[PDB]
């Protein structure tokens, strides 16, 4: 077994990363629901993935996903700010507290929309911006990717395993 | 892909995930509960499986409803399956407030009885070819109840109308409302956990602490009264309706003075420690206390808590438009007479009018229609 939980601000696209990866293709209509996924990947590991979509606003229901978790992918959108902040103030406080010993990959999502059309006086989480955070909250590894391109997408799930 | 194509890809999504959901529930009943009957005693099964059988009943009827609605109409009465089932779904309140201890109990029986541990492996092979443990399965309903809002959210943003969309948007609010009641049944569960601890240790105590609402802060202070007017080291519990002044040693706490917040008011006034003080004063009489704290920070926390307590006892608009609103614990499923969403939780969810008997959230009091 290996329990891996994908957590962070809604829309960034958790559901999607998970469906990109497991489905091995982008679908978009992009489904809302992603069932708990129990899989074999390659060294043969039994890999479990958990979406946390729809749990984000309900502070007493949401940490019910954290027990016996082997590793946490915390995510922000590389094209938000809104999210990147909440990593420091909400998600890391909560993971650390609920699970003092479980490691954390920090995942920057949407490297593809990273390079695109600042009206709102803001900037995309860049690679230094990211790792400064990763470092600040004691990450095990920092990554980036998109669900569309699937670039680095395969790296994330190899590193989540590596850490376990 | 149109918006219309998109709209019709997720009415499918609603149906297939719901199908899969009732399937899982069926699986938990059939490949798990019924076999384990058989090894385990009633108590232990009651404990592990919570109200899962009932969830199964609720959702199969609901799947029927959903099917007919989606298939028979041109999808138009969908909103109304959701609205109709909202309050029957509060049963998730108990599931989510009991699932951690259902999980823990399973572990324990598991470790105590390896014939049970074997059967468990047997069971999840029979059921999902060993891909999911019974523990895993037990988190599923919590996941599911918190997805209806996102589904209808999605079905809203590819919805064609006016009128179709509004009552989908209604159906969304019913589902976000439910999620929130469920978030608060759990918070209240554990708030009540913490009160029970306050009760058990310890007591010269004659009523259930629950009667004075929710804990605010508790800790060590020295105190003066009119009757006794040198500094006494004490341990105090602040709840919404009362301060419990205790004497303080061990795990034992001895109740030595009980203050009713209804009748008291906070008035304030070295950076040498224990210098930092405010007063609680009676209005129609003559009791009064000086509360001393080790530290300005400690003052300062306690005052805010005192102010939150009294604001709960005596909120903005407790007397608007005729009413006389009181902190109340509703023991029956109840909605707000202004906003019409639910009062959330199992414990002091909001306010009742001592004259109307009307029910309302703290934030909705000025908006309640006038009474008679
Ligand atoms: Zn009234
Ligand atoms: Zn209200």
């Amino acid at each position: 077994a290996i329990k891996c939980v994908v957590v962070g601000d809604g829309a960034v696209g958790k559901t999607c990363l998970l469906i990109s990866y497991t489905t091995n293709a982008f679908p978009g209509y992009i489904p809302t629901v992603f069932d708990n996924y129990s899989a074999n990947v390659m060294k043969p590991v039994n890999l479990g993935l958990w979406d946390t979509a729809g749990q984000e606003d309900y502070d007493r229901l949401r940490p019910l996903s954290y027990p016996q978790t082997d590793v946490f992918l915390i995510c922000f959108s590389l094209v938000s700010p809104a999210s990147f902040e909440n990593v420091r103030a909400k998600w890391y406080p909560e993971v650390r507290h609920h699970c003092p010993n479980t490691p954390i990959i920090l995942v920057g999502t949407k490297l593809d929309l990273r390079d695109d059309k600042k009206e709102k006086k803001l900037t995309p989480i860049t690679y230094p911006q990211g790792l400064a955070m990763a470092k600040e909250i004691g990450a095990v590894k920092y990554l980036e990717c998109s669900a569309l391109t699937q670039r680095g997408l395969k790296t994330v799930f190899d590193e989540a395993i590596r850490a376990v | 892909m149109t918006e219309y194509d998109k709209r019709c890809c997720c009415l499918r999504e609603i149906q297939q995930t719901e199908e899969k959901y009732t399937d899982t529930l069926g699986s938990i009943q059939q490949h798990f509960l019924k076999p384990l009957q058989r090894f385990l005693k009633p108590q232990d099964i009651e404990i592990i499986f919570i109200n899962i059988e009932d969830l199964l009943r609720v959702h199969t009827h609901f799947l029927k409803e959903m099917k007919e609605a989606l298939g028979t109409p041109g999808a138009a009465n969908l909103y109304q399956v959701f609205i109709k089932y909202k309050e029957r779904f509060l049963v998730y309140g108990r599931y989510c407030s009991q699932v951690e201890s259902a999980s823990k109990h399973l572990d324990r029986v598991a470790a105590a009885r390896e014939d049970v541990q074997m059967k468990l492996e047997e069971c999840s092979q029979r059921a999902n070819n060993g891909r999911f443990t019974l523990r895993d399965l037990l988190m599923v309903p919590m996941q599911r109840v918190l997805k209806y809002h996102l589904l209808l959210q999605e079905l809203v943003k590819h919805t064609q109308e006016a009128m179709e969309k509004e009552n989908l948007r209604l159906a969304l609010d019913a589902m976000r409302d439910l999620a929130q009641c469920v978030n608060e049944v759990k918070r209240d569960n554990e708030t009540l956990r913490q009160i029970t601890n306050f009760q058990l240790s310890i007591e010269n105590l004659d009523q259930s602490l629950a009667h004075y609402g929710r804990p605010k802060i508790d800790g060590e202070l020295k105190i003066t009264s009119v009757e006794r007017r040198s500094k006494m080291d004490r341990y105090a519990f602040l709840l919404d309706k009362a301060l419990l002044i205790c004497k303080r040693r061990g795990d034992s706490y001895d109740l030595k003075d009980f203050v009713n917040l209804h009748s008291f008011q906070v008035r304030d006034d070295d950076n040498k420690k224990w210098s930092h003080m405010f007063l609680l004063i009676e209005d129609q009489g003559a009791q009064g206390y000086e509360l001393f704290f080790k530290t300005r920070e400690l003052k300062k926390k306690w005052m805010e808590q005192f102010e939150m307590a009294i604001s709960n006892i005596y909120p903005e608009n407790a007397t608007a438009n005729g009413h006389d609103f009181q902190m109340f614990s509703f023991e029956e499923t109840t909605s707000c007479k202004a906003c019409q969403m639910l009062l959330r939780g199992t414990f002091y969810q909001g306010y009742r009018c001592h004259r109307c008997r009307a029910s309302a959230h703290k934030e909705c009091l000025g908006r309640v229609p006038p009474c008679g």
